[PDB]
């Protein structure tokens, strides 16, 4: 989702 | 192991003495016997380990067993 | 009580077919014939 | 004529292979060119499998080289199993043990295609005797395996087995079997797995698939509906119980992990959130395990998965839930980056239908002090929303979620009849008004468009009217009048009418929904 | 879309819920119906001859 | 072959790893096992004047071997060790054509 979308660009 | 060879034990009934004539399945008597002996060697042989509190199974221990069921196992 | 005698006559046929089937067995030879050997046990 | 043949074949076993004109072989395998098109029609692989097996000519390699192509064309039926088990009478002929062990295997590989396998497992205990010799163990055990029901598993049968266990060996094939009458009625206890043998059959067996072809309770989904239509006391308490002591144990793997254990812990977390969105209401555990391990929480351990379980949160009062969860939601909003903050507004977002749809079938199922609790969660993150407006310098990305939450305040009276129309806080309403992006401006129009339709459905049903329509004229007169940056931006890329066209049909749709309004 | 499909969704949650505990509480009523039999006048002899 | 089956059933048999070492040197205890066997069934067929060793000359041998009694005779220690379709050629079962 956009919570693990979000996650990702954390990282990103 | 679920098995009994039938060829082997024939094979060694002419080989070891060829004057015989062991019936259809006294082939079989003789794998039973075998069984039999080796249950005795397999358990008497524990007893042995258990004499020298030995965890596994070695020399020293079948050859005392053979000396007691092998001459036991005599007819 | 219907099942019990629905039970009773499904004995009833396989003790029947006890009686009847072997006597495809049947004995011979006191031995003690496999049905009374059988009921026995 | 295959039926011709396989009767001509009755006759070559009538009377001896000597005594015939033609060879056996010949003709049965004419029928065996015959087989690797079509081996055997239900009536002809019936009576080709009864009377060339029983006692009859059958050699043990003529019967084994029909056997391993006499399976069926469309199903195998009853009487094929019936007077087969009169080949499993076992006796003054027998079909002889090595033409046992393919027969067992012809019955494992075609377990699938019987009409009625219902009257080979009430012909259970036939093959079952059947284990205690050796040859047919490794197959017949595989055959059970396939047969077994719980009125086969009798204790008889389980001390049987154990029996064979005992005198014979360890063998997988007698572990599976055991496996399965574990699997019912327990009398038996113990701790391969239908791997086959048949694959040499099944390329046959391949071909016959083509052949047919032409010619505690969270991994349960099916189980799942059960918990999801009970609001019982012990299930509902024994599944609480499970989950607050698998997100502590498994949450203490992470004290000793962090990285590896944070894949499980994320797709266990990942299978509760599905099972809390389907079932709809928030586990019991899964707010107890949030106050628990919110405020030891950091920003982005496992943020995808907490801040999904914040949504399916039971309604509390927002006075009680407030100080335990959202103190803590805000004691992290307003240290974390965007990328976190996002993740709440969003998170809360989702909180907030989670507690609206729990409030819908409220005036379904027959309010004031649960009127209090969403408008102050709306509010306070209202209040959370200005001031994380103000920590990333008006961030468009932040606030677009913001709106994203807002999206879904505009729409309280139309979409969950919940009287609740939350005007915006100035400090975001206007922050996107005077905004620079129009992805985030049509946003807002589009909000504010669905609030005046709210407050006009609100109108008609009937504080709100007062001072709410007091701050939406407000929001009104001000943007109204203001409707400038983006738009500024759009009119350099591009008569009033005509700028309206190149808006609108560019994608202005909350532009369009108020001005139409 | 999503929205309206949460809500049928949970309306029948509301529903199953309000139908699976009349369910329950009609097994429960055969329940009485089991305190029917523990009278065990002429119940009990039977089910232990057919035992 | 035989020997090497008879040394794995002891494995199965003394329910407890051992040796290789150990089992060549069982190996000779069934060779002599043989030795003392084939030449035991020889005295024992010639003790009843028969050419062949029908099933009760062995009985007598397993009598003297200790594991037929009054209580064990020969077929129950049939049951216990041989696989089904190997004591149906042994024991007699019944068919009214008893084996």
């Amino acid at each position: 989702g956009v919570l693990a979308h979000l996650e990702r660009l954390e990282t990103q | 192991k679920r098995k009994a060879p039938r060829g082997f034990l024939k094979r060694v009934f002419k080989r070891k003495k060829p004057q015989l004539r062991l019936e259809k399945s006294g082939d079989l008597l003789v794998h039973l016997n075998c069984l039999l002996f080796v249950h005795r060697l397999a358990e008497e042989s524990r007893t042995n380990a258990c004499a020298s509190k030995c965890r596994v199974i070695n020399k020293e221990h079948v050859l005392a067993a053979a000396k007691v069921i092998l001459k036991k196992s005599r007819g | 009580k219907t099942k019990m005698l629905n039970i009773k006559e499904y004995k009833e046929k396989l003790l029947s077919t006890l009686g009847e089937f072997l006597e495809d067995h049947f004995p011979l030879p006191s031995s003690v014939n496999l049905i009374t050997l059988h009921e026995m046990l | 004529e295959e039926d011709a043949l396989q009767m001509a074949v009755g006759y070559f076993e009538k009377g001896p292979i000597k005594a015939s004109q033609n060879k056996d072989k010949t003709l049965e395998k004419h029928l065996k060119t015959v087989e690797n098109v079509a081996w055997k029609n239900g009536l002809a692989s019936e009576e080709i499998d009864i009377l060339l097996n029983i006692a009859l000519s059958g050699k043990f390699g003529n019967a084994v080289n029909t056997r391993i192509l006499k399976c069926m064309i469309p199903a195998t039926v009853i009487s094929e199993d019936s007077v087969v088990k009169a080949v499993s009478w076992l006796c003054v002929g027998k079909c002889s043990g090595s033409t046992k062990v393919l027969f067992y295997r012809w019955l494992v590989a075609m377990f699938d295609f019987i009409d009625r396998k219902e009257q080979i497992n009430l012909l259970y205990g036939f093959f079952f005797a059947s284990l205690q010799d050796d040859a047919l163990c490794p197959y017949v055990c595989h055959l059970l395996y396939l047969l077994t029901k719980k009125e086969n598993v009798k204790p008889f049968r389980v001390r049987k087995l154990l029996d064979l266990q005992a005198k014979m060996g360890m063998q997988p094939h007698l572990q599976a079997l055991l496996s399965l009458y574990k699997f019912f009625a327990p009398a038996l206890i113990s701790v391969i797995y239908f791997k086959n043998s048949e694959n040499l059959w099944k390329t046959a067996l391949l071909a016959v698939k083509q052949r047919n072809r032409g010619p505690s309770v969270l991994n349960n989904s099916l189980l799942l509906h059960y918990i999801n239509c009970v609001r019982d006391e012990p299930v509902l308490l024994r599944f609480y119980y499970w989950l607050s002591q698998t997100l502590q144990e498994e949450c203490i793997w992470y004290k000793v992990n962090n990285y590896e254990h944070g894949k499980e812990f994320t797709n266990f977390l990942d299978t509760i959130i599905r099972a809390e969105c389907f079932l709809q209401e928030g586990f019991y555990s899964c707010e107890a395990f949030l106050y628990k391990s919110l405020p030891l929480w950091d920003g982005l351990c496992c943020r995808s998965q907490f801040l999904q379980l914040v949504s399916w949160i039971p309604f509390s009062s927002f006075s009680e839930v407030k100080p335990l969860l959202f103190d803590h939601l805000a004691q992290l909003f307003f240290t974390s980056t965007i990328y976190f903050k996002c993740s709440v507004l969003q998170s809360l977002k989702e909180l907030l239908q989670n507690w609206l749809l729990w409030l819908s079938m409220d005036i379904h199922m027959k309010l004031g002090g649960s009127m209090n609790s969403v408008s102050k969660l709306i509010h306070y993150v209202g209040w959370l929303s200005t001031t994380a407006m103000r920590l990333e310098s008006n961030n468009t990305f932040l606030l677009h979620f913001i709106l994203d939450f807002y999206e879904k305040v505009c729409d309280i009276y139309i979409n969950y009849n919940l009287p609740l129309v939350v005007l915006f806080p100035p400090g975001i309403f206007y922050s996107a008004l005077l905004s620079l992006d129009t992805s985030i401006l049509n946003q807002l129009c589009f909000i504010m468009h669905r609030y005046r339709k709210n407050l006009t459905a609100a109108k008609k049903n009937e504080n709100f009217s007062s001072k709410t329509y007091q701050e939406f004229n407000h929001y009104l007169t001000s943007m109204v009048g203001c409707l400038h940056p983006s738009f500024l931006s759009y009119a350099v890329s591009f008569k009033w009418s005509w700028y309206l066209d190149y808006l609108f049909s560019q994608g202005l749709q909350g532009l369009k929904l108020f001005i139409r309004s | 879309k999503l929205l309206d499909i949460r809500k049928k969704r949970l309306q029948l949650k509301q529903a199953s819920e309000s139908k699976l505990l009349e369910i329950q509480t009609e097994k429960n009523k055969q329940k009485i119906d089991l305190d029917s039999m523990e009278n065990s006048e002429r119940i009990k002899i039977i089910r232990q001859n057919l035992q | 072959a035989g020997l090497s089956h008879y040394v794995k059933l002891f494995s199965f048999y003394a329910k407890m790893p051992m040796e290789r070492k150990a089992l060549e040197m069982v190996e000779k205890c069934l060779d002599k096992y043989f030795q003392h066997l084939c030449d035991d069934l020889e005295v024992f067929a010639a003790h009843a004047g028969r050419k062949t060793v029908k099933p009760e000359d062995l009985e007598l041998l397993m009598r003297r071997q200790g594991l037929v009694t009054d209580q064990v005779s020969l077929h129950v220690l049939v049951e216990r060790h041989l696989p089904l379709e190997y004591r149906q050629l042994l024991i007699p079962c019944a068919y009214s054509g008893n084996s």
